[PDB]
């Protein structure tokens, strides 16, 4: 049995205990991240449970740092774990260099630490992939993703999660470099709606979190009358 | 072969679950709560007539004010007891009065789940104790009596036997119990239950018993005390 | 001063094919003599060996210790340490204790085990390896030892001659010491045979 | 450093390593205690004979202090960690409490000993039973006996190791207060015990006595063989 | 990992302890070597293994260790756990003469060793060191001693023994030819000539396959010894020699 | 954290495989040559160097311990240079003590001692390299093998690596005491010659000597000159 | 199978065996309620007793003035879990001089209980609990599980048979929030009801409530105080 | 032997019957995992490393696509396999080779920068309880006395420094091509070294490149700083080659 911990290669080079950790993330409900002009734009599509539930409750939307914004999906315990991991790293950035820390270099660190628990016997990889977000007049608008092997990439528009490729689709046709935080809150409900399966699991809660300059850098939450006027939207286009 | 803190199927640790199954193969104790007292009895279990009988101990002092019964492994019972005993006096110690019969139990049922392998200094608890334990005392809240297992779940009880025959003893103990049950009956009662339930004839040497009141200290039967109340039954 | 507290004094001195070693032989504590036969010179060898002045607890400390690490040197090597290996060794041994140090400031002599060429050499109590082709001193009365070595010893001189100048050196060095003395011991290492003796010395 | 959980619970509350180092004591040389009026008799079993052996090697009784001695059965190997441990301890209790300890204060430190080493990481248990035998301060004599789960008890009379059994089952049927009203009946009665398992009678008895305040006597084959015939003949009548 | 440990430092079902068994096997292969205790002196005798041609003979012995001033041992098993033990019986003597300044008693030493090796089978989860040791030495408690050992941690004393390669055999050969209290280490050294010559049946007996150390008192000095290839064929010859007289 | 139970254990029969199929691993290596003449030692061996591609020179396996001591194995390379590692530590940490060059047979068995703890100690495998170890010190030459078990021997001549027994026959009826070194150097490439397949050229095979005046590789332009007679 | 008794091994399918089998320890539990209103959270547990002559487990702890819980699982992991919360707490007000917020004790909870679902020979807790708390944000019931998840809640239950609380509760959670403290409690209560076998009923030997609001602290009510809540459940 | 298995000897780093180690063995197949080829070239005046660059999904930021990294300012590096354990043996390079110049006041030689990183490779294959990483490390740069210097090590902690090498899906034929090449040029020595690198990639995986699909960093005499080149410059060797 090649496939019960991450010090075992198989046969073929395969580090199967990564990849079953990946299986999680893409059991999971679908999370977006897109990047345009002048921002970046999350939305998740958040199951709902149990109506007992708060509205709110499980959020997959964190602030990092007050620069960065993060975007989960997979085993949640996990992604909170990593929440805290990334924003230690951008606390101890800030006090040992003294500027706020930049996003490709975050999204490093925090993938250097994913990555170590995937060589060892004596702990299991994260079951989660997230999306890092932020914007800067310096640095523009950057958005990365980083999945439970540890790899680390830049992008235009993310989908993780278990409609991934449905909703790449829908991304690809946005002109995205051409367009505002404020159109594209839009499309990013839009896109959830159409790659939401709504006979297979019944109800959601859309979640929508931006960073551009229409928040002067700072990563928040998309507020409620913006979230709501985005949602009649997407519904309405879904007719 | 899988590790000691591995939970089955249905949510239990199999090493908790195990060393409850060990508890069965202990002689029968029994403990009764009354209003005047608790008294505390135990089948010795004399595997040969060249044991001394007295060197078998299944009843002690934690404090002049708490006594302890056990059953099971014995030998595992030996750190419990001493760490109850270590408790007491330094509540003693740091605050000046008697820790109360609750909070012995609750001091020593901390210990419970404190086994693994790679979590722990150089040597620590491979495994849990296969000891069940009956704590009965006088504190202000009166006359208690209280119980503990492997797990560490431990509550309070009026009457409860455990070891090897605990059904059927607490069976009988259901049926003779009141709330208004004076000690002297309390003892009685316990005594004609471990008659039923030993292998062996009771006698004044194969059992222990032990009493707590609010009037007085813990105090072990003499065999002198224990032919007197083996009269009557 | 921490060396004068028991004095002593110890000297080696090189002759032809020989080497020398001696010793004063009080033990005593600040002006009382305690003891008139102290052992201050210690055998590493057939035809080598060690002379410690200094704090009395640290000359026997450092002597068994040495002899420790000596010992399991010549079972696991072939062979009989070399005078040039032994000074190394107890400068190793010494400076391990750098930031705070045994009290004692040795004095090797010996013949190489397999060529018998003659070796001295003496150590500061930090491990400095000093060696020297003529003597070396080492104690509480080191300038009167000096003053005697520097005017008496001369190149090439044959056991018998030897013994008299290390000797002569000694009684009248430790002679202008309050804390040395009560006896001296001498030893003459040659190939084929030591020669230990004790002088007749004063006792004040 | 080496942490696997090694004693651990069975299905049915079964300890195996330390039924398994029980196996072990039992495959050992019988050892037989018996404790007499104002003495107190270890003998022990063989082991191997060897006319080459250096018999003062292999003693199976060892004194702990002045007043306590012991015996083992079982791994003896193990034997010698627990007796050096023991001994150490005796000591410390000297040292802070300045009275020799009581035969049942070390039998309980031993058993607790044992009893770690049931319920540690990284370590088997002890494969040995041990017979505990001296006089408490007070005269009182005093044999225990402790097992590798960490249990003790203290006995009339007992045996551990091959055979334990049937000499417990004699010293049921022998040990009486006529069997023990005198020295060379109560140590009669140790050679009479191990003479029912003893292969070779006996020849390979090992034998020692402690009398109150009068210290560890080992005897020699030429004392033993002298009560040997001394029973033997006896039991002709 | 729990999936890969062996479990070298646990009890089998019957009380045993399987790694000091296998490692006694290992023992049993391992090349012969004897030890006969005498009145005046004790000796070591053992098979060679290093016997190719090419080999270039550099050390004084193969096999046989100085241990301190008054003691020697040799070993059959692992070499390289012979090694580690024999600089620890070393060390464990300089500990002792640093102490005490007087040498280690010969029990005391062996004893110090077999504490290593009996940790090594209770805990630790390490294999045990594959090897039996014999030991020779003299002090002023129990003079001449002979002293074996083994994986398990378990030694004796012995007037006469053998371990490795035909052990039993050579037992039952001493057995039937060594004089308790009457032995000289001139009849010693011809016993064990004799025992090597019938247990190394593989094959006709020479100097070259075998080392004889011997440990005696002279002048209130130990010393200690490995006989020089000249003295071993003069004894083999003697031995020869002996068995012409056999039947007349 | 690690692991820490023993990998090498004892089987039934009383085998350390770990240590047998280390050996193997030895058993497959390149061929390694070592002859002891009366005035020094040759240390000889075969690259298993594929491509003209390969920078011959980028990477040795003679290789200097001290001044006067120096190195070669077969079995597997990277194994190999942890060892070169610490034999050169262990050299270094006796001279700062004893300030006169390591004996060859204290490096040895400095070395065999290190070999020996990865046969026993927690969560790791033997060395899969046997080494051959030449110096000279005390007037004499010195040629020393040691194996993954923590064995070593003194050797007269020897081999290793593939067709290693061979290879030891061929130096049984080669080698005798009075050889000089010059003439060693030739035996020792003969012998590699024996086993070697592909036609040797002075960038496919390393010699290193050890004399009087110390240890040193022979240079390609050396190998060259001894090569034109083979 | 192979893939069960570690919490380091992910199954094929992307689960963890171990955390689900960890959260079995909680549906075998005794069931618990938790539900608020704009200005109380109240507990609400059945006590389960070993024999009838056992006075019946402790469900519910205090934390802080502001904290309570109510337990399901193993009850040593209870108590470990309880003693970090009791902890945090008492930094915070050494600290701070302040109570610690609710949902930030939760988060604790959450990063201290995940830790051991990714190292190997460690075991997620065997305990799921409903935290009852006031606050500066107003009242709040949080559940905590062995997956180290959490969750804000309007009112939950869990333990066995809660699924018929969890239903009452539903049924009528448009109600709680303008509920007067006595009709909450009375609701919580029946829900609690609705996981007892047809024959058996609440009483005030197996019943434990705990009260937290506004206007009062963290208080716990048993044996003979509960009985002014169990009459007139008209 | 020949495919012989005893016990665990499949699943963690001990030795095999024949002496193999497995997991060694399967660390070199996880390197084709990413189905990416590498290639690099060293002639008198530079060296080059060449290799694919694929970007599948228009959605990625193909800036953020790269397995060329910077070491120091004067090693350059490309990486190959497993892309997560790739970056984590980048960092510590630098870190390994950034302390070197902290403790010995001069820049790390590109052997001894391979060296360190084989040999921290090496602990991996003997120590039980972490697996070797997926990756193959090729570094470049200029050493005063020897000239551009092109340095390969792998997951058995094996490392050797090249005329030409490569790694990847398509590694043996490229060491082909490479070794047909060499034998024809005078002393045996590569000279136009950026076209030999690129024409031997694009042999190999029968491609002809556009000049996103390829990415080339150099290291030269005259400068030895590590340089890639950009997109245009790419282009302008893809036609020079083109057009013969
Ligand atoms: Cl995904
Ligand atoms: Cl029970
Ligand atoms: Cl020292
Ligand atoms: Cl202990
Ligand atoms: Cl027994
Ligand atoms: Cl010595
Ligand atoms: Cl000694
Ligand atoms: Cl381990
Ligand atoms: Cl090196
Ligand atoms: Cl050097
Ligand atoms: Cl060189
Ligand atoms: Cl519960
Ligand atoms: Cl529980
Ligand atoms: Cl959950
Ligand atoms: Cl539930
Ligand atoms: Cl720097
Ligand atoms: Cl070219
Ligand atoms: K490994
Ligand atoms: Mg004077
Ligand atoms: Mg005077």
């Amino acid at each position: 049995g090649y496939d019960l911990s991450a010090s075992t290669f198989s046969p073929d080079g395969r580090v199967f205990q990564v990849e079953y950790a990946m299986k999680a993330v893409e059991n999971s409900s679908t999370a977006i991240g897109i990047r345009c002009k002048d921002g970046v734009v999350f939305g998740v599509e958040k199951l709902v449970l149990s109506k007992l539930y708060e509205e709110g409750s499980n959020k997959r939307l964190f602030n990092v740092d007050r620069h960065v914004g993060m975007a989960v999906a997979g085993l949640l315990a996990d992604a909170r774990s990593l929440a805290d991991i990334a924003r230690e790293e951008a606390s101890n950035f800030r006090s040992n260099f003294g500027y706020n820390i930049p996003l490709k270099h975050l999204a490093d660190r925090v993938a250097m630490y994913v990555h170590a628990y995937t060589l060892y016997s004596a702990v299991r990889p994260f079951g989660c992939s997230f999306m890092l977000g932020s914007y800067s007049v310096n640095d523009g608008a950057q958005l990365y993703m980083i999945d439970p092997s540890g790899v680390s990439y830049g992008y235009w528009g993310c989908a993780i999660g278990k409609a991934r490729q449905a909703a790449k689709t829908e991304i690809e046709k946005l002109q995205m470099k051409e367009m505002t935080c404020r159109d594209i809150v839009k499309e990013v409900a839009k896109i959830i709606y159409i790659v939401h399966d709504e006979v297979k699991d019944k109800a959601f809660e859309l979640e929508l979190s931006w960073v551009g300059e229409l928040t002067n850098g700072r990563h928040e939450i998309v507020p409620k009358d913006i979230r709501e006027e985005a949602e009649k939207y997407a519904k309405e286009s879904l007719k | 072969d899988r590790g000691v803190n591995t939970f089955s199927p249905e949510g239990r640790l199999f090493q908790v679950e195990y060393a409850i199954e060990a508890i069965k193969l202990g002689s029968t104790a029994i403990g009764i709560q009354t209003s005047e007292g608790v008294c505390l009895a135990v089948e010795k279990r004399i595997t040969s007539p060249l044991m001394e009988p007295s060197s078998i101990e299944k009843i002690v002092e934690i404090d002049a004010h708490i006594g302890c019964a056990m059953s099971g492994l014995i030998a595992d019972a030996k750190t419990l007891i001493d760490k109850a005993r270590v408790e007491t006096q330094n509540h003693w110690f740091t605050y000046n009065e008697t820790m109360t019969v609750e909070s012995v139990t609750q001091a020593v049922s901390n210990l419970a789940l404190q086994f693994g392998e790679e979590d722990a200094d150089p040597g620590a608890m491979s495994r849990p104790f296969g000891v069940a334990l009956l704590f009965g005392g006088v504190d202000e809240k009166g006359p208690q009596l209280f119980h503990m297992d492997p797990s560490g779940t431990f509550v309070q009880c009026d009457a409860r036997a455990i070891g090897s025959a605990s059904e059927g003893a607490q069976s009988s103990l259901q049926e003779v119990y009141h709330k208004s049950m004076t000690l002297k009956e309390a003892i009685k009662s316990s005594l004609i239950i471990l008659k039923q339930v030993m292998e062996e004839k009771l006698n004044a040497t194969n059992i222990e018993l032990a009493t707590v009141q609010p009037g007085q200290n813990f105090h072990m039967f003499t065999k002198e005390e224990l032919e007197e109340v083996i009269k009557d039954i | 001063s921490i060396m004068s507290y028991n004095g002593g004094a110890v000297m080696a001195m090189k002759g032809k094919n020989c080497v020398a070693i001696a010793a004063d032989r009080r033990f005593g504590i600040q002006a009382q003599m305690v003891t008139t036969d102290f052992q201050k010179i210690f055998p590493m060898g057939d035809r080598l060996y060690i002379g410690l002045a200094g704090l009395a607890t640290d000359v026997q400390t450092v002597a068994q210790r040495l002899k420790f690490r000596l010992n399991l040197y010549e079972l696991k090597e072939g062979r009989q340490i070399k005078p040039y290996t032994l000074m190394s060794m107890v400068a190793n041994l010494l400076y391990e204790k750098r930031f705070g140090p045994y009290y004692t400031e040795p004095v090797i002599a010996g013949l190489d085990p397999k060529t018998f060429k003659p070796f001295i050499c003496s150590l500061d109590l930090i491990g400095c390896p000093m060696v020297t082709d003529d003597f070396v001193v080492s104690g509480t009365c080191a300038e009167q030892m000096y003053g005697m070595c520097e005017s008496l010893w001369e190149p090439n001189m044959d056991p018998d001659h030897l013994f008299e100048t290390i000797s002569q050196a000694m009684l009248n060095a430790v002679d202008r010491d309050a804390v040395s003395g009560m006896g001296v011991i001498v030893h003459i290492i040659e190939k084929d045979k030591i020669t230990t003796r004790t002088l007749k010395a004063r006792m004040d | 450093s080496y942490d696997r959980a090694i004693t651990v619970f069975s299905p049915d509350g079964h300890l195996f390593q330390v039924e398994y180092a029980q196996e072990a004591v039992k495959k050992g040389s019988t050892a037989v205690g018996v404790r007499g009026r104002d003495i107190v008799v270890l003998g022990v079993e063989k082991k191997s004979v060897a006319k080459l052996q250096d018999e003062r090697t292999v003693r199976k009784i060892c004194a702990l202090d002045d007043n306590v001695c012991m015996a083992f059965a079982g791994l003896t190997a193990d034997a010698r960690i627990v007796i050096n441990r023991a001994r150490v301890e005796c000591q410390s209790h000297r040292l802070t409490v300045e009275d020799p300890v009581t035969v049942e204060y070390i039998t309980r430190y031993i058993a607790s000993l044992k009893q770690r080493y049931t319920q540690s990481n990284g370590r088997r248990p002890f494969g040995i039973s041990a017979l505990i035998v001296g006089f408490d301060f007070d005269g009182t004599p005093r044999l225990y006996q402790t097992d590798p789960s960490g249990t003790y008890h203290a006995w009339k009379a007992n045996a551990i190791g091959r055979g334990a059994k049937s000499v417990r089952e004699f010293l049921e049927k022998n040990y009486t207060d006529e069997a023990i009203e005198t020295d060379d009946l109560t140590i009669k009665l140790v050679i009479k015990a191990l003479l029912e398992v003893v292969q070779s009678g006996g020849k390979n008895i090992e034998l020692a006595v402690m009398r109150r305040d009068q210290s560890l006597k080992i005897l020699n084959p030429e004392e033993i063989e002298k009560y040997v015939a001394e029973i033997e003949k006896e039991k002709e009548e | 990992s729990r999936r890969y440990d062996s479990r070298t430092t646990i009890f089998s079902p019957e009380g045993r302890l399987y790694q000091v068994e296998y490692a006694m096997e290992a023992i049993g292969h391992a090349g012969t070597c004897l030890g006969i205790l005498a009145n005046d002196g004790v000796l070591l005798a053992a098979e060679r293994r290093n016997i190719h041609k090419l080999l270039d003979e550099v050390f004084f012995s193969e096999k046989i260790y100085k241990l301190n001033e008054d003691m020697a041992c040799s070993v059959a098993g692992i070499t390289s756990d012979a090694n580690v033990l024999t600089n620890e019986l070393r060390l464990i003597a300089q500990r002792y003469l640093l102490q005490y300044q007087e040498p280690i008693p010969c029990e005391q030493l062996v004893t110090a060793l077999c504490d290593i090796k009996q940790a090594y089978t209770q805990f630790g989860g390490k294999r045990p060191f594959g090897v039996s040791l014999l030991y020779i030495g003299w002090d002023k408690h129990y003079g001449f001693q002979l002293y074996q050992s083994d994986p398990s941690g378990n030694y004796g004393g012995w007037k006469a023994t053998c371990i490795g390669n035909n052990s039993a055999a050579a037992v039952s050969m001493l057995k039937q030819d060594y004089k308790e209290g009457e032995m000289t280490l001139k009849s010693a050294l011809a016993l064990a000539i004799k025992v090597l010559n019938k247990t190394m049946d593989v094959s006709k007996l020479s100097a070259e396959k075998v080392e004889i150390a011997t440990l005696t008192r002279e002048n209130g000095k130990t010393v200690i010894r490995v006989l020089k290839q000249k003295e071993v064929e003069q004894l083999i010859k003697k031995h020869e020699e002996e068995e012409a007289k056999a039947e007349r | 954290r690690g692991y820490s139970f023993s990998l090498t254990t004892f089987s039934p029969s009383g085998k350390l495989v770990q240590i047998e199929y280390a050996l193997a691993a030895v058993a497959g290596g390149a061929p390694s040559v070592g002859i002891k003449a009366a005035n020094g030692v040759v240390l000889a061996t075969e690259k298993k160097q594929k491509s003209i591609l390969y920078d011959e020179r980028s990477v040795h396996k003679v290789e200097p311990i001290t001044k006067h001591i120096g190195l070669v194995y077969s079995g597997m390379g990277p194994d190999y240079r942890v060892l070169v590692h610490r034999a050169r530590k262990l050299a270094q940490q006796y001279y700062l003590v004893y300030q006169e060059p390591i004996p060859t047979a204290q490096l040895v068995q400095r070395v065999a001692s290190v070999m020996q703890e990865y046969t026993q100690s927690g969560g790791v495998r033997p060395f899969g390299v046997s080494l051959l170890i030449c110096g000279w010190n005390e007037g004499r030459p010195y040629l020393f093998q040691s194996d993954p078990s923590g064995a070593y021997f003194a050797w007269k001549a020897t081999a290793m690596g593939k067709n290693y027994v061979n290879g030891k026959t061929f130096l049984e009826k080669r080698y005798n005491e009075d050889l000089e070194l010059e003439d060693a150097i030739h035996t020792a490439i003969l012998t590699l010659k024996e086993s070697f397949e592909g036609q040797m050229t002075e960038d496919n095979i390393e010699v290193g000597i050890c004399n009087e005046a110390g240890f040193r590789r022979l240079t390609p332009t050396e190998v060259k000159d001894y090569l034109a007679a083979i | 199978n192979q893939y069960d008794n570690d919490v380091t091994v992910w199954s094929p399918q992307g689960r963890i065996h171990q955390i689900e089998y960890a959260m079995e320890a909680v549906k075998q539990g005794s069931a618990t309620v938790g539900l608020k209103s704009k200005t109380h959270a109240v507990l609400v547990a059945l006590k389960r007793a070993q024999s009838e002559l056992a006075a019946h487990q402790k469900k519910i702890l205090h934390v802080d003035n502001h904290i309570g819980i109510s337990i399901a699982g193993l009850t040593a992991d209870a108590r470990l879990l309880c003693n970090f919360m009791r902890q945090e707490c008492l930094d915070s007000r050494f600290v701070f001089d302040r109570p610690l917020p609710v949902s930030r004790l939760v988060s604790l909870i959450g990063s201290k209980t995940q830790i051991p679902t990714q190292r190997y020979g460690r075991r997620p807790y065997g305990v799921g609990l409903l935290i009852a708390g006031y606050d500066d944000m107003g009242p709040h019931i949080f559940q905590t599980c062995p997956s180290a998840n959490y969750f804000d809640c309007r009112a939950m239950s869990i333990g066995a048979r809660s699924q018929s609380a969890r239903t009452y509760l539903e049924r009528h959670m448009s109600e709680f929030m303008e509920c007067n403290l006595n009709e909450l409690v009375k609701h919580g209560l029946r829900a609690l009801r609705e996981t007892l076998p047809a024959e058996q009923d609440l009483t005030t030997k197996n019943v434990s409530i705990g009260i937290v609001g506004k206007d009062l602290e963290f208080t716990i009510y048993d044996d003979d105080d509960v009985s002014p809540f169990l009459e007139g459940l008209e | 032997s020949r495919g012989s298995s005893a016990g665990f000897d499949r699943h963690i780093t001990i030795f095999s019957p024949e002496g193999r180690l497995y997991q060694v063995e399967y660390a070199f197949k996880a390197i084709n995992q990413g189905g990416l080829t590498s290639v690099a070239v060293r002639g008198k005046d530079c060296a080059v490393i060449v290799t694919q660059k694929k970007v599948p999904d228009k959605l990625l930021d193909s800036s953020t696509v790269t397995h060329l990294f910077k070491i120091t300012e004067n090693i350059g590096c490309v990486m190959t396999g497993m892309t997560a354990d790739s970056r984590s043996q980048v960092q510590r390079a630098r870190y390994e080779a950034a302390n070197w110049k902290y403790k010995y006041g001069y820049e790390i030689p590109v052997d001894m920068l391979c060296k360190r990183i084989a040999d921290i490779s090496q602990v991996y294959t003997q120590n039980a309880e972490m697996r070797p990483l997926g990756c193959c490390m090729i570094l470049i740069g200029i050493d005063e006395e020897q000239g551009p210097q092109v340095y390969k090590c792998d997951p058995a902690g094996y490392y050797c420094g090249f005329k030409a090498t490569a790694a990847g899906v398509k590694q043996t034929e490229s060491t082909s091509f490479l070794e047909k090449k060499v034998k024809k040029k005078f002393d045996w020595t590569f000279e136009q070294t950026v076209e030999t690198a690129i024409t031997c990639l694009s042999t190999v995986l029968s491609i002809d490149f556009k000049p996103s699909e390829i990415e080339v960093g150099v290291v030269t005499v005259e400068n030895p700083k590590f340089r890639i080149l950009t997109e245009a410059e790419i282009d302008a060797h893809l036609v020079a080659l083109a057009e013969r």
